This record gives structure tokens, C-alpha cells and sequence, in this order.
């Protein structure tokens, strides 16, 4: 039987009326024929007597006033388990791969409470991956949150396909990979990449490409949540990668006027905050398991002061801002060692030798940074020799931090390179005490350890 | 006297002769800057094209309650009201 | 919802059916007109964008048997508002404010079965001193009580049942 | 045959009957006070509403004024009698001379070539 009819159709924006009785609560799933397809839409908001506006889960198009809804009295449920592993899904987590039924055990509803406060797990168990400037500047603990923020083009993918390589292998978990309104070609060299690799049969993919109407990328990190959250509840150590955090409040923003909403500060949803904060309040490692997440967060406009990129890092335990000027540079991967951090770079959990090592990198890149404008401005002459020292070693420093990546190969010509995280501490902690002040900088850059580094420069 | 009441209206309203549109029918209400809007036209898709007197076409873009909003293709300052 | 635009004029019917002794009459005509605004020709002539002269009066026409200071202003006036749709939330406000100028307060009692009718004038006696309302009980019979009763008395109320008592120890453990 | 129903500024309200309302950019014609004011309509509203465009000053309008129905958009005069003379928006001679002896007069809402 149906129950509802619908009353207004602008643009993705769909009004229900119902009986007086038994209106859908909020968040509740309903069900019109499009024509031949079968759409869905989730309820928004209890207004007024009887009526109900909701969302759109695909195509507005095609659909009258008057049509017939059917109220499932239950969210969006989504397969969980097992049965995910090595298929794309779209956000109502049915199959896209064309390999046939899911054939799930168990279903969940994707709108669930965070974990209470005495259910959270304190880790330190610092994961090495073979990125210098990450571990050197940034290192993460098994459990925690890393973010990835970066304008466009800086290298926010590339550098998320060489930690899926790097983290990823070791791990002997199921992951987790959310593509939150990612291009769909990306999503397709992806899922090739793993299939080849033969690293498919231990993850289940979520995508909600751009072309998709608003519900759907609003969704999709929902799903991927939920499908991590049951691992996690089945004590599992997981890996989640989430394609764009900004593209979730990004699907809101289109939506929210027409839901009715007063405009807020830079033309975002008045409700930014707490939307940004009941997604990522799930994302946490409990006394049951773990989950352990990478994020990339597009920056509009290259702004880290926007309302969306400055909320989230307010979330994150380790934060690696990528910048668009070390790019154009033609450094890579073009992280700022000044701008990012980690709150497990402390001398009590890492090696006190590592703080010191880390403490005099940021020291001496900042006393660089003051100098650039005086010397372009009034010339390298009217330095003194102290600083004509200190401008070289950060200038060897600076290059120290470049690094070819496997996956970054295809665009270079050139093999990749793995760093363990000793002999990252050994070549930076060498290059301040100036055991290698005579090499040139192009000996340090573009290289793997200061083995390396010795042995291109007796090339150079 | 409910039911005697709305019988005396129903003989009343058939008796004055006004009547329904039909379904797939409307009227042109308010014709301004190359926007038209429409009563009725109750079976109308968004996104649906409706014939307009000529050959001209509109795009229906907006479905609200009791209106339609859409979109002229071409020249509008030739349409009106009761179209 | 029409609530806000019918007060205006629920008010001024309620103030002009006092200056012409004709409350009594003016209620049914308002129910009357709310039970025509309910049909589905006229709510789609409602919707139909006459002008609201013509419009105005092809509703007075329809709706002949109204005096000529009653029905042919009233339902001209909320037409150009275009506020008829309103009409029967004017209707329970017309008797809302009648009910409050005549001191009286149509008090509901819920129970699981009938009471002895020395239970109800009691009942009566009491909400009519807790008050100071002549009340007009009405009572309904609803299993879910299961003893004890219910007394609700417009925004107020007064849960008598075992059920809301079974439901309150449960909290109190 | 309509009346001027409301006076925004320069905006100008007009209500019709329902079976003769003017079309998209028509012109009409009021006697405001002494002076003969042209409108021209922008929008059909419903209900048989127009709003226009007043060329000419709006002071003075009063609501319940009678409008006149022209059925013809603004037509100027153009040809070799505009050739030494200034004239107005409404194509009226604006030097001191005599009429312009036009032999056509051409509306000024065309189209593009
Ligand atoms: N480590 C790298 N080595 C070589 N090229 C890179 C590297 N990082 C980024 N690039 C170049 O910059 C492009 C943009 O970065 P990418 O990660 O693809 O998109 P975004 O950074 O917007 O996610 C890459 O496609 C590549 O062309
Ligand atoms: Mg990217």
C-alpha cells in the first residue's frame, strides 16, 4: 500500500503529504516509482500538519505532483560485513561492479550516535610510512586521524594512492575506501589499480561520484562510516580513506536554502559545525577495535581561513598542510614542515632525538622565511656569514625534503623511493651538525637516505 | 445538515457550470522577463516540454503547489494570459 | 498555517455577532462555510486565478442563503486576501472566543470504561470549583487507561491513570 | 478602459478587464493633470494587472485614474525627415520647429539580424 503523495517538486527538494497520523519521522526512507525507476527519498523535516520534505536519492526528473509515495519505516540500511569486500556500491549500497548481488548476512541503518565518552581508547602506537617529511614532521598513531589539506592540485590524491600503498600492504585489516563526490575516472584507475595489485579482496569501496544529485554526495560518507563501524564493532583494526571531507558540507550547502534555512557566514548552512561534527565523532577508535583514518580536505581557494577547512581542524590528529606555492616550486610532496603537526610529536613519545631533530628543522626554515624578502629586495651581500650559512642549510634542508613516490613515477620518470624513519632522523640531524655542508643541493634533493645522498653526490 | 448541504452545493457548482481543467491542460497566469507561470497542468514532469500556442516550446522547471513555473524557448513577448 | 490570518477576521465576526445578538446563528453559518471550502470543485475554483471581483462573486452566488452583512462581506473580504482556505481555523476560533465570553470551558475526561454518573457530577462540581467555568464534560473510553481517568481542560490536564503512574515508577527505579 | 491601481515611483499599475489586456510592450495613454503621459508595459500579472514603465514624470498620478489602450508599441518617425533635428524618446520634435513629415514610423522593439 501507499500512504503519501507529493506536493512540490523544486529542483532536488521533494514535498509529502500524509495522513495526520503515521507521518515518517525524520530520517525514515520512502519509495516512489519514477516512471520505471524506483527512487528513493529520505525525510528532512517535520513541517507543518501532515507534510514532510525530503531529499532526493538519484534523478529529480521525471516526477509529477500527485505521484504515490510508500513510507519505509525504517533509514536508509545498508549491507555490512564480509560480504563488502572487494565491491563498489553506490550510497544505498547496491552493487555498480555488474558481478551480481551483494549477498549480505546483516543490513544497518547509517544514521547512528557516536560512541559515549567512556568508550574511548587511548593509542600511541606511532605507524612509520616511508614519507620523510610526514614522519619526520607529522608521525601517526595506529587509531588516530590524519588530514590531508590542500587547494587543487597540490597533490592530496597522490600523495593518499602512495599511504594506501605504504600502510595499507602491512596492514593485515579490512579497509574501508569512502570516494566522496571523487571523478569518476579516478575512481576507475583506482579500482583497476587494486584489482591488479591483488589488494581488492581486502577492501570494499563506497563511491559517489560528481555527476550525482546532492543526496547521494551528502550520503555516501554515511555508508562508508557504517561499513567501518562493523568492523570495528567486530574488533577488527580498519583503515578508512575518505576522498573529500569538503564535498560532504559542499552537498549540504546546495541543498540547505531550498530546505528552507537562513544563509549563514560565507553563504554555508547555519548548521556547518554540527554536521562536520556528528560525522567525525563517529570516526574513533573504541575499546572494542580501532579505526584508523586518512582524510584529503580540499581548501577553497587556497584559504585556510574558509569556515569548512578551519572547522575540521579542529578534529584531526595529525594535520599535513600541502601548500600550492612549494608545488609550483616544483617541490614534491609539497608539504609545509611549518604549518603542519601532529600531537604525537612529543619527546616523550617519539625519540627524544626525534623532537630535537624535528625542533631544529622548524627553527631554521623559520629563520629562513623572514630573510626571503630582505634578501630580494636588498641582495644576498648584505647578509651576514652566520646567515649566509644558516640561508645554505636551509636551502639543504629544504631540498632534503623532496622525495620520488612509485605511485608519483608515471609523471617523472623516475623509480620510487622508501625511508625508513631512522635513517630520515640520521640525514636531517647530519645536515644540521653540517656533516654534509659541502655537498651541493642538488645531492640532497630528490633522494632516499643520506646514503643515497653521498653517493649521487660522488655522481655529481 | 451535512450531507443535504454539500448535495445543495455540488447542484449548485454543476448548476453554475463551472468546471475542472483537464489533466495535461493549464493556463498561462502571468507572462514577465521570459518566465511564464501556469494553473493546472497537474500531470506535468520537471523538466518536461510544454507546447505553447505557436510552436513554441516552454520548460517546466518549477512544479510548486497550485502554480507551474517555466521557461520560454525563444521569443515570449508574444504570449498573454488565458493561453 | 491560516491560524494567524483568520484571527483578523474570527475577531471581527466574534466582535460583530455581539453587537447584533446573533452569535448563535453566525457559529453554524461559519461551519457552513468551512464545510463548502472543504469540497474539491470549489477548492480547485479557490486555486483557479479569477480576478477577485469575478471570483468574489462566484462564490456569493454559490452560497445565496447568508445574511447580506454575514455572508456576502465576509467571504468577499477573506477572497481578496485570499484567505478562505482559513475558514475552518476561523471556525474554532469563533467558538474558542464564544466559549471563553460565556465563562465556560468544554473539559474532556478519558477513562478505560463508563463512570457512575455520581463519579462524572462530582467530577463536575470539582472541575467547576478548580476552574471558575461552568464545564461541559465528554468522555472518552480508551483501554490503554486501564483504571482511573484522565481530565483534560483545554491547555491543561490532570492523568488520573494507572498507566502514567506504572510509567512514572518505572522511571523512579 | 483600465485604471491605475497602484503608483510605485516610477512603476505604474494598471488593472483591465480580463478579456483585453494589453500585451508585453504595448504603450498607454493618461491625462496626468493638463499633460498626456505615456506608459509602457513590462509584465503581465495575473488578473488582468499590468505593471509599466511611465515615460514621463509620475507626479501627480492618482490611484483611480482612467488609462487609454493604445494598440501599438513606441513608433518613431526615421528617414530623411529625422535627419536634421532633435527629438525625444517618444520620437516628438524636441527643437522649436515644426512636425517631422515622416513617411513611416518604425516601433522600436525589434529584432536582431
Ligand atoms: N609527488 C608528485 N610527483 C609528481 N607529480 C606530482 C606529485 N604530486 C602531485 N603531482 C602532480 O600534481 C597533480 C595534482 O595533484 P593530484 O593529487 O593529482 O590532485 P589533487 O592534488 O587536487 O588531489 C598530479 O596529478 C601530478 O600531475
Ligand atoms: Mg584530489
Amino acid at each position: 500500500m501507499a500512504t503519501g503523495k507529493i506536493v512540490q517538486v523544486i529542483g532536488a527538494v521533494v514535498d509529502v503529504e500524509f495522513p495526520q497520523d503515521a507521518v515518517p519521522r525524520v530520517y525514515d526512507a520512502l519509495e516512489v516509482q519514477n516512471g520505471n525507476e524506483r527512487l528513493v527519498l529520505e525525510v528532512q523535516q517535520q513541517l507543518g500538519g501532515g507534510i514532510v520534505r525530503t531529499i532526493a536519492m538519484g534523478s529529480s526528473d521525471g516526477l509529477r505532483r500527485g505521484l504515490d509515495v510508500k513510507d519505509l519505516e525504517h533509514p536508509i540500511e545498508v549491507p555490512v560485513g564480509k560480504a563488502t569486500l572487494g565491491r563498489i556500491m553506490n550510497v544505498l549500497g547496491e552493487p555498480v561492479d555488474m558481478k551480481g548481488e551483494i549477498g549480505e548476512e546483516e543490513r544497518w541503518a547509517i544514521h547512528r550516535a557516536a560512541p559515549s565518552y567512556e568508550e574511548l581508547s587511548n593509542s600511541q602506537e606511532l605507524l612509520e610510512t616511508g614519507i620523510k617529511v610526514i614522519d619526520l614532521m607529522a608521525p601517526f598513531a595506529k587509531g588516530g586521524k590524519v588530514g590531508l589539506f590542500g587547494g587543487a592540485g597540490v597533490g592530496k590524491t597522490v600523495n593518499m594512492m602512495e599511504l594506501i600503498r605504504n600502510i595499507a600492504i602491512e596492514h593485515s585489516g579490512y579497509s574501508v575506501f569512502a570516494g566522496v563526490g571523487e571523478r569518476t575516472r579516478e575512481g576507475n584507475d583506482f579500482y583497476h589499480e587494486m584489482t591488479d595489485s591483488n589488494v581488492i579482496d581486502k577492501v570494499s569501496l563506497v563511491y559517489g561520484q560528481m555527476n550525482e544529485p546532492p543526496g547521494n554526495r551528502l550520503r555516501v560518507a554515511l555508508t562508508g562510516l557504517t561499513m567501518a563501524e562493523k568492523f570495528r564493532d567486530e574488533g577488527r583494526d580498519v583503515l578508512l580513506f575518505v576522498d573529500n571531507i569538503y564535498r560532504y558540507t559542499l552537498a549540504g550547502t546546495e541543498v540547505s536554502a531550498l530546505l528552507g534555512r537562513m544563509p549563514s557566514a560565507v553563504g554555508y548552512q547555519p548548521t556547518l559545525a554540527e554536521e562536520m561534527g556528528v560525522l567525525q565523532e563517529r570516526i574513533t577508535s573504541t575499546k572494542t577495535g580501532s579505526i584508523t583514518s586518512v582524510q584529503a580536505v580540499y581548501v577553497p581557494a587556497d584559504d585556510l581561513t574558509d569556515p569548512s577547512p578551519a572547522t575540521t581542524f579542529a578534529h584531526l590528529d595529525a594535520t599535513v598542510v600541502l601548500s600550492r606555492q612549494i608545488a609550483s616550486l616544483g617541490i614534491y610532496p609539497a608539504v609545509d614542515p611549518l604549518d603542519s603537526t601532529s600531537r604525537q610529536l612529543d619527546p616523550l613519545v617519539v625519540g627524544q632525538e626525534h623532537y630535537d631533530t624535528a625542533r631544529g628543522v622548524q627553527s631554521i626554515l623559520q629563520r629562513y622565511q623572514e630573510l626571503k624578502d630582505i634578501i630580494a629586495i636588498l641582495g644576498m651581500d648584505e647578509l651576514s656569514e652566520e646567515d649566509k650559512l644558516v640561508v645554505a642549510r636551509a636551502r639543504k634542508i629544504q631540498r632534503f625534503l623532496s622525495q620520488p613516490f612509485f605511485v608519483a613515477e608515471v609523471f617523472t620518470g623516475s623509480p620510487g623511493k622508501y625511508v625508513s624513519l631512522k635513517d630520515t632522523i640520521r640525514g636531517f640531524k647530519g645536515i644540521m651538525e653540517g656533516e654534509y655542508d659541502h655537498l651541493p643541493e642538488q645531492a640532497f634533493y630528490m633522494v632516499g637516505s643520506i646514503e643515497e645522498a653521498v653517493e649521487k653526490a660522488k655522481k655529481l | 445538515n451535512s450531507t443535504e448541504i454539500s448535495e445543495l452545493i455540488k447542484q449548485r457548482i454543476a448548476q453554475f457550470n463551472v468546471v475542472s481543467e483537464a489533466h495535461n491542460e493549464g493556463t498561462i497566469v502571468s507572462v514577465s522577463d521570459g518566465v511564464i507561470r501556469i494553473h493546472g497542468l497537474a500531470d506535468a514532469m520537471q523538466g518536461e516540454m510544454i507546447s505553447l500556442p505557436g510552436n513554441r516550446y516552454a520548460i517546466a522547471l518549477n512544479l510548486e503547489r497550485d502554480s507551474v513555473g517555466a521557461v520560454v524557448m525563444g521569443p515570449y513577448a508574444d504570449l498573454a494570459e488565458g493561453m | 498555517e491560516f491560524i494567524t490570518v483568520a484571527r483578523p477576521y474570527a475577531k471581527a465576526a466574534f466582535d460583530f455577532a455581539v453587537e447584533h445578538q446573533s452569535v448563535e446563528r453566525w457559529q453554524d453559518m461559519l461551519a457552513f462555510a468551512a464545510e463548502v471550502t472543504k469540497n474539491e470543485q470549489m477548492a480547485e475554483l479557490l486555486s483557479g486565478a479569477l480576478a477577485p471581483e469575478t471570483l468574489a462573486e462566484s462564490f456569493i452566488a454559490v452560497a445565496g442563503e447568508q445574511l447580506d452583512e454575514n455572508g456576502q462581506n465576509l467571504i468577499r473580504v477573506m477572497a481578496e486576501n485570499g484567505r478562505l482556505n482559513a475558514l475552518p481555523d476561523v471556525l474554532e476560533q469563533f467558538i474558542h472566543l464564544r466559549a471563553v465570553s460565556e465563562a465556560t470551558a468544554e473539559v474532556d475526561v478519558i477513562s478505560a470504561a463508563a463512570l457512575s454518573e455520581q463519579q462524572l457530577a462530582k467530577i463536575s462540581a470539582a472541575m467547576e470549583k478548580r476552574l471558575s467555568r461552568k464545564v461541559k464534560l465528554n468522555a472518552k473510553i480508551d483501554k490503554s487507561v486501564m483504571a482511573g481517568v484522565i481530565i483534560r481542560a483545554g491547555d491543561m490536564v490532570i492523568d488520573g491513570s494507572v498507566r502514567g503512574r506504572l510509567e512514572r515508577l518505572a522511571d523512579v527505579l
